[PDB]
Order: structure tokens, then sequence, then C-alpha cells
């Protein structure tokens, strides 16, 4: 990475960019012949929002998500983890990443709270307005229990 | 007329009541009722829901052995799920052959 | 709210009943043993 | 419960159908004599 | 302004976005091109 | 369509159950349904169906 | 360094339940026999007290002990005061151990003796089958035969 | 309208895949079909309910034997969807006259001639 | 530091005397789980 | 046993006081385990005629959380009796007005609709904060565990766990971040 | 060392089969409560009375009201005792 600073001198100003410590991965990829990281480490269907150790690696300090071209992820996976970090962002698991400056607990929330409207009336069983949980993207995760994931309550 | 068909209600009510009792004592020991009876019939013990419930009332030490007997069969069954054959069968999963 | 026209099981519009995996698992068991039957009463 | 398991080994799905749970004599004399067969 | 199920960008300046729970379409050069999702 | 019905993992289709009638389904069905197997329902057409 | 199938620690990396391992069978066989023989000499020495028993009779189970009454909804063709030895027992248990079968226990292991004391005609159970606005009604009174048994005593054999 | 459904005979032609599955060798075919009813007689045409009564399977969970011949095959074919079919096989030879009483059925379709009622 | 008997009760006094009763039964051998009278 | 008649019968059908911490738990799962403990289903001697129910105490009902947008989606509706008395309030607004409310009407649906309902409801106790009177805090028995594990935060994850977890990909140096 | 359940609250449980493998036996002596797991020992009217005892017994006020003579006479005066 590189850090840029804009310094303040009297009647002048200087902009300069310096290189910082470049982290790296471990020297033992478990699964070679993998183009994306989930295939190189076998995390294709065995991750979620709660295991935030890898999610912190695919974000910015303010809370911005990295691009696919520089990270090198699949299209299906790139849209998966950008969802999972949004679940973690709304859940409040990364309080140090509050973006830039000059009330209630919450978790497992697909959409944003402000934009979502209430349901003043729920229809009958055959037209019940059931609320959503998670997303259709992470449905492919292996379910250790026998019954499947209930995405809509 | 209500006295006649109430017998089938007496059967269903008392039957389902025993399910709640055995489901309760199992949860106290750390198991659930569907897995419980599955291990019992797998381990060849034909104890109906009356005595199975009533046993939990007066000797929880015995019902703990039934639960411990049941939980061990689950691990034997899961070990069988990993490898069906090609292994030594479970010691308690061994069956008696009548003829 | 949520009523339906007339009776619940007949007519131009009725309650739309839907399937459960229980009933699916039940009926496949009945026709797969019938496939076991189909093998045996042959030959 | 367990009916599918019992027929896997060849036993009756209902244990009351056949097997030692019912076919044996349900009572005998205290002196060891054999009781008569049951109607069932 | 106008509501409409399917959206269509009339001109290049038209851009569609997701805002407060619905699909909107805004155009600064042609304000009449605005189109809400229904 | 012809490769989907050839490569389908479901071993059960309208052809087998209808011609053999393993559960007495010919009651609910029509005789025209034997040639209108699964795709059709009155005038409609379900290309997703197989 | 890492196995190809290895995965880092996450919530879905491993199952939620804890991993377990069963003991080896050889020492278990010596454990199966050792715990049995100390119980065998326990009952021979007579450390136990009461002993309850479960019984399959008349197509239904009962939890029973000694000096306890029990009823059956039919006649056995036994004269009053006669004793009988019951064959089927699912399990019998004492204060500190239990003897469960597969499904029942052996004949030589137990000897459950019970006396027949009393026989009633059941109290009059009335039944009425009725249907509405069609003049369908009927009555019937049954007095089924009943017999009262009592388990006089239960004992166990040293054979095991 | 609904009528009696004629079945193509080609359906009842076992392929090698079916042979390896059910273990039924085509040569040396079995002789007798153990039949048992599961589906109710109700909500079925008049020809379906009287045939199963003509076969004598009004009672459910009651094993009853029939022949493996083309004539009786037509009967339980049209009402095949009301019953289970299982073949008859025995290691201990036909039931002798001395062992007529001590017979016993099994869930695997076996019919043991001897039944002494205790394990090995 | 070794137990002999345990007894429930409404209050501490009722539980104390009940636990005293529990010990007296097993001390004299009149427990409810004792050998019934043989015949 | 060797217990007397009345003391033994008393200890069997006696009541007990459970305790539960509602920090980062859903109102349903704590209601599910609570409701079965209110009738006394956990007792193997259960019978509906015998009121063998047990008390339950909840804490941190303010610090609860749903799974989904049910803070906004869910609506709790009631009718006073007059015309226009039908009103609706979101779970968020209802929480701001009464943090004790969400659980008490949530359990209210779980347990059956009998006359034993209101007896078991008042037997249950609720507190928004972890501050309890000494009277009801002293007569405790056991604190049953929570249904769901609470996920840890980045500040909570120790360093040895992060070091044990392997970094996955190489970032090119030519990147602002 | 492996155990199916924690043997620290009810009884020390261990299962055992005869060498032939036809019967199962169990040995479950009850646990001994350690000394460390212990502690040392140390008018009004209808309205106010019905509510204060309800708050005392943790129950409702309905059952405390008096019933009619219809139910008082139907109550059995010689109920049977078991054991
Ligand atoms: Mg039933
Ligand atoms: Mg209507
Ligand atoms: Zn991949
Ligand atoms: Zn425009």
């Amino acid at each position: 990475f590189r850090e840029v600073v804009e310094t303040q001198e009297g009647k002048t100003t200087i902009i300069e960019g310096r290189i910082t410590a470049t982290p790296k991965e471990s020297p033992n990829p478990p699964n070679p012949s993998g183009q994306c990281p989930i295939c190189r480490w076998n995390l294709k269907h065995k991750y979620n929002y709660d295991d935030v150790l890898l999610l912190s690696q695919f974000i910015r300090p303010h809370g911005g998500m990295l691009p696919r071209k520089i990270t090198g992820l699949c299209q299906e996976e790139h849209r998966k983890i950008e969802e999972c970090v949004k679940m973690a962002h709304r859940a409040g698991l990364l309080p140090n990443h509050r973006p830039r400056l000059p009330q209630l607990n919450r978790y497992l929330t697909r959409w944003a709270p402000g934009s979502v409207k209430p349901i003043y009336k729920k229809g009958p069983r055959w037209n019940r307005v059931r609320m959503p949980v998670g997303s259709p993207l992470l449905r492919d995760n292996v379910c250790y229990s026998r019954t499947p994931w209930k995405l809509y309550h | 007329v209500k006295c006649t068909k109430a017998r089938y209600l007496k059967k269903k009510n008392m039957r389902t009541l025993w399910i709640n009792r055995i489901t309760a004592a199992s949860q106290e020991h750390g198991l659930k009722y569907p897995a419980l009876i599955g291990n019992l019939v797998k381990c060849q013990v034909e104890l109906n829901r009356k005595v199975l419930a009533d046993l939990a009332i007066y000797e929880p030490k015995t019902f703990k052995s039934l639960a411990a007997l049941a939980s061990r069969r689950r691990h034997e069954g899961f070990a069988a799920a990993l490898g069906d054959g090609k292994e030594p069968e479970g010691i308690f999963s061994r069956v008696v052959q009548y003829h | 709210r949520g009523r339906i026209p007339g009776r619940q099981w007949i007519g131009k519009h009725r309650r739309p009943r839907f399937v459960s995996l229980r009933a699916k698992q039940n009926m496949i068991r009945r026709l797969e043993i019938e496939a076991e039957n189909h093998y045996w009463l042959s030959m | 419960a367990g009916g599918q398991w019992r027929l896997q080994q060849g036993l009756a799905a209902n244990p009351s159908g056949y097997g030692p749970l019912t076919e044996l004599p349900d009572w005998s004399y205290a002196d060891g004599r054999p009781a008569p067969p049951m109607k069932g | 302004f106008k509501n409409k199920t399917v959206l269509k960008k009339r001109c290049k300046d038209c851009y569609l976005v997701k805002r407060r729970g619905r699909w909107y379409v805004y155009c600064k050069t042609h304000p009449r091109h605005k189109q809400r999702q229904m | 369509q012809e490769e989907r019905e050839r490569n389908n993992q479901n071993p059960w289709t309208f052809e087998r159950i209808a011609t053999a009638n393993m559960l007495g389904i010919r009651k609910v069905l029509s005789p025209y349904d034997l040639t209108h197997k699964g795709k059709y329902w009155g005038k409609f057409y379900m290309p997703k169906r197989v | 360094s890492y196995l190809p199938g290895y995965v880092p620690k996450t919530s879905l990396s491993s199952p939620p339940w804890p991993e377990v391992v069963l003991p080896d069978p050889v020492e278990e066989t010596r454990h199966h026999a050792e715990v049995v023989k100390k119980v065998n000499e326990m009952i021979v020495t007579g450390q136990y007290g009461r002993l309850f028993a479960v019984v399959h009779f008349a197509s239904r189970q009962w939890k029973v002990t000694s000096e306890d009454l029990i009823l059956i909804g039919n006649e056995l063709d036994l004269a009053c005061g006669e004793r009988i030895r019951l064959e089927k027992v699912l399990l019998v248990g004492a204060d500190n151990f239990t003897l469960l079968g597969k499904p029942l226990l052996g004949k030589d292991l137990v000897r459950v003796e019970a006396t027949v004391i009393e026989k009633t005609e059941s109290w009059p159970r009335i039944i009425m089958r009725f249907r509405k606005r069609k003049n369908f009604k009927k009555k019937r009174i049954v007095t089924t035969p009943q017999t009262v048994l009592r388990i006089n005593s239960i004992e166990i054999a040293p054979c095991l | 309208k609904f009528t009696r459904s004629r079945i193509p005979e080609k359906v009842f032609q076992a392929s090698p895949e079916d042979h390896e599955k059910y273990g039924g060798d085509p040569q040396n075919p079995h002789k007798l079909h153990i039949v048992t009813r599961i589906k109710s007689t109700r909500r079925r045409p008049y020809w379906e309910k009287d045939i199963i009564k003509m076969l004598g399977l009004e009672k459910a969970h009651t094993p009853q034997v029939h022949k493996n011949i083309p004539s009786v095959n037509a009967k339980l074919k049209v009402v095949k969807h009301l019953i289970r079919i299982k073949p008859l096989k025995l290691p201990q030879g036909l039931p002798a006259e001395e062992n007529m009483s001590n017979t016993c059925l099994k869930s695997t379709g076996e019919l043991v001639v001897q039944w002494h009622l205790k394990p090995v | 530091k070794k137990l002999i008997a345990e007894g429930p009760g409404e209050t501490v006094l009722v539980a104390e005397e009940e636990a005293a009763r529990v010990a007296l039964r097993k001390l004299y051998g009149f427990t409810e789980n004792r050998r019934p009278w043989n015949y | 046993s060797s217990f007397s008649r009345a003391p033994q019968q008393w200890a069997t059908f006696a009541r007990i006081w459970y305790l539960l911490d509602g920090k980062m738990q859903p109102p349903g799962k704590l209601a599910a385990m609570a409701s079965i403990r209110l009738q006394g289903l956990h007792k193997p001697v259960y019978h509906a005629l015998s009121d063998c129910g047990d008390h339950v105490v909840i804490m941190n009902t303010r610090h609860i959380a749903f799974s989904g947008n049910k803070w906004e989606q869910k609506v709790y509706s009631s009718h006073t009796g007059y015309p226009g008395g039908f009103r609706q309030v979101t779970a968020a607004q209802l929480h701001l007005r009464d943090p004790v409310a969400i659980v008490k009407l949530a359990i209210y649906g779980m347990l059956p609709k009998n006359l034993h309902r209101r007896t078991m409801m008042e037997r249950l106790h609720l507190f928004p904060d972890e501050y309890i009177p000494e009277d009801i805090l002293k007569n405790l028995v056991e604190e049953l565990p929570q249904p769901r594990k609470i996920p840890k935060r980045l500040d909570e994850y120790t360093q040895e766990e992060i070091d044990a977890f392997p970094r996955l990909w190489t970032p090119p140096e030519d990147y602002r971040l | 060392t492996y155990s199916p359940l924690p043997d620290d609250y009810n009884c020390n449980v261990e299962l055992a089969l005869t060498s032939d493998g036809r019967t199962i036996v169990c040995y479950h002596p009850s646990v001994d409560i350690p000394y460390e797991h212990t502690k040392p020992i140390p008018h009004l009217e209808e309205g106010p009375m019905i509510e204060q005892l309800s708050k005392m017994f943790f129950t409702t006020k309905h059952r405390w009201y008096p019933h009619g003579r219809y139910h008082r006479c139907r109550k059995n005066l010689n109920p049977p005792k078991d054991r």
C-alpha cells in the first residue's frame, strides 16, 4: 500500500506519497491450482459474516470494500462477501471502522433499517408477507444440521 | 356419546403426555426424544412410553443410564455414518439374531 | 381481510394449496417400492 | 418408531407382530409347569 | 413525479440508482426524464 | 430441452408415472394429458417443465 | 505445512458440536467384563436392597415391584390363590445397578412369582352411538372380566 | 374421461441395471408373490376394489400368496398401485409335514420351516 | 467432612430435623429401599 | 428415598427461580425455553391440572436484537375499544417506549390461551437492566445458559487468533487503499 | 477417560456388557456433595388483603374469592388416600 499526505508550510504546500509495509499470505497454499482465494484455501461454502477475520482483510479502514480487480475474487464470491461485510457493518462487529470527522442491538439484517418500511398488514398463510433474513447468495453454504437454512421467517 | 369417543382422546392425551415427560427428562440429561427412542430400538429395548416415562420419575439414575446408553449409540451410529462397513461394528450396536 | 370467494376448495377461485417436502418424501416412497414391484412381477 | 430399522435386520416393523416379545408364553405355574397356549 | 414499473433511460444523462427502498432514475439536464419504479 | 430431459437427475418423469400409473393418477389426469405430458395446462405451456 | 483439506478456524469451519473420540475396543472388553463381575459378586454377597421389575404381559407393559397389586382386563383361567411364574421381563433394577435385556432377560436370571387373589366383572361401562337429526341411537352395557394379581417376591440368580 | 388404463408391456422388462439393484436373477425365477395391501380400497373404481377382494386382500398388513403366472399377473397389475409385492425364497426346502406348525414369516419375505424361538 | 443423610424441608429447622430423620432410617436399616420381608 | 410423605411431596412439586441474561439474544428463543419452563414441562411429573409451574427471571430485555429488519418490519397492533382506537407501532418505537414489552407479549403467544396463562405470566419477571431488588435477587436457583453464541468483535479477537488465521491473498503495492 | 455424560452431578455412571454380549449392566452410585459446595447456616379488609397475599404467593386474585354453596357441597369430604 501507499500513504499520501498533504502538508502546513507558510505560503506553500507539498503533496507526497510514501510506501508502507506490504503484508503477504502464508508460504503454504493448501489447495494449489486455485485462481480465487476461496479456492486456494477452500472457503467457498464454509464462511459467514461472523468469522470476520477474513472480512477485515477485504475492507478499508473507513469501512469501504475493496475492488474485485485488485483482490482477484470470483464474481459470485465478490458479491457474497460484500454482502457479509454489510451484515457485519449493520451488526456492529467492527466498531473501529466507523467511516468519516469535523441505539439498539441488531444482527442478521439483509436490508438497511431506514429504507425498509413496516408491514401494517400481513396477508393470509397463502399470501403471508414473511420477513427476510440473510440472502439467497449464501444459501450455498454447507449446513451441518439436516434441515436447510430458513432465509425468510 | 362423549364418554365413548373420549377413550381415544384418553389414549391420545396420555400418550402425548408421556412424550412430553420423556422429552423433558432427556433434555435435563442433554438429549431429545426423537434421537432417544431411536437409540433404544436400535439397542433392542422394547420399553413403551409408560415405563420409560415412569422410570424417569422414580429413578433418574436409571434414566441417566438409558440416556447414556442412548448417547453412546448415536456416536456409534455416526461412526457408522463415516464408514458403513470396513470397520469393527459398534459394541452396543451389535444385534441378536433369533430363529 | 384475507377472505376468499365462496368455498375454500372449489370454483373458479379457491385457496391455493402448496406442497411440503413431507408429502413429497411420502409419495416417492410409494412409487419407488412400486418400481421394486415392477421388477418382481416381471420375468 | 424404529419400524424402518426393524425391517432392515428382518424383524417386524411392529414388535407385536412376531418375535420373542409376544410368541413366548406370558405366564407359567410357580412350580415350573407349562401353561396352556394363548388364544392369540 | 411519475411512477412506472419498468424503467428506461431516455438520454445518456439519465442514470438509475437505488434509493430509500426503490429504484429511481434522475437526469439533471432533462428533469422531465425522471422516472420512479410500484 | 431434449438434452435437459436426457441429462435430468430426477429418475421420475410424467412419462413413467402416467403410462404405468403407480398411484392411480389417471383419475386426476386427462387422456389428452398422455401426449400433453407436463409442459401443458389448458392453453399454457411450461418450457421449464420436463 | 498444511493439509490440502485443512481450513482455518471459523464458525462454519468445523461443526458446532464438539469433536469426540470413542475408546478402543480391547480395553473396553476388559472394562465390560470387569464391571460385570464386581456386580456379580455384589449380588452374591447381597449388598442390594429392593429390586423392581418391568414385565410384558397381556399385550402391555407395567412397572412393578414386590408386594404390589396389578390388574388385567381379561380372564386367565386361574383359580383364586394360585401362584404363577412370569417369563418376560424387560429390565430389573436395584438401588445401585440395573439389569436390562435385549430385549428381555434370560429365564435362569430371574424368577418373578405372583399370586392371583381376586377376579371382578368390570364396573358397567356404558356406550351410546348417536347421530343427529336422523333417529340413529343405541345403547349397550359391557362388564368385561378383570383379574387382580400381586407380585409376591422377585429374586435374581448369580448366573451372569 | 377416466377408464381402465392399458399398460405397455415394455415397461415390465427388467434391464441389467434393475437386475443388479434388486438381485433378482432372471434365470431360475421365483414362483410365488407375497402380497400385502397399504393403500386404502376407498376412492378407487369399482373394478379396482372388487379385484383386490377377489384376490382376498381386504385386510391391510396381511401377507397373502399368489402365483407368478401371466394370468394372475394381469389381476394385480391393474391394481398394482394398491399393494406391495415381494418374492418367496427359502433355504430350508419345502415345509415338511412334521414342521407344519412351527413356521414363521420374516420381513425379508423368508419363510423358515423351523422356529425354535431363541437366539444362537 | 463426609455425608450420611440429606433432608428437604420448608424452613432450615424443618430441613434439619428431616435430614436427622433420614439418617435415623438408614442407621437402623429401615430405608424405603430395604429388603422386603421374604416368605 | 427414605423421605417422609409430606416433605417428599413438597420437594417434588416445589417451584424454582430461573435466571436469564438477555444481552444479544432473540426474544423468541428465550421465550421458547421460558414458556416450557413456565408450565413445568421440564418436570417429568408434569400434568396440566397440577399447577407445577416455575418462575422465570429475565435481565437485559433492553439489549435484545432480532434476526432481520423485524425492528422495522414487525408491527404490534392493538385496539382500545373506541372508533379509531386501532393503532400500530413498530418494534423499534415500542422498544423505545417500553423495553419490558417485547418479551412479555412474545411469551404471551407462546404459552397456551388458558386461564392459567395470566397466573404464569405474572409469575414471570422482567427487568430492563442488570439491577435487581435484593428480595427477588436472593431467591435464585440456577442460571440456564443462552440459546445462541455471541459473535466476537474485532477489538475482542486476540492477536494469537489472528496470527493463527492465515492471510489469504497478496495485495499489489500499487494501491492507495 | 472418555465419558458419555459428565459424571459430577447425579451419579458416577458406567455401562458394562457380559462377555457373551446378551445383557447390559450399569453401576451408578450417587455423588457425594463435597463440603466446599455448601454454605454455613446462620386489621385489613378485602381489597388490601386479596392483593397482598397474591403478591406474596405469586398468583392471581381470582381463585381467592369465595365460591358458592353449589361447589362447596359437591366437594368430596372423604377422598381416598393412596399408600
Ligand atoms: Mg397412537
Ligand atoms: Mg366462503
Ligand atoms: Zn473458487
Ligand atoms: Zn433525462
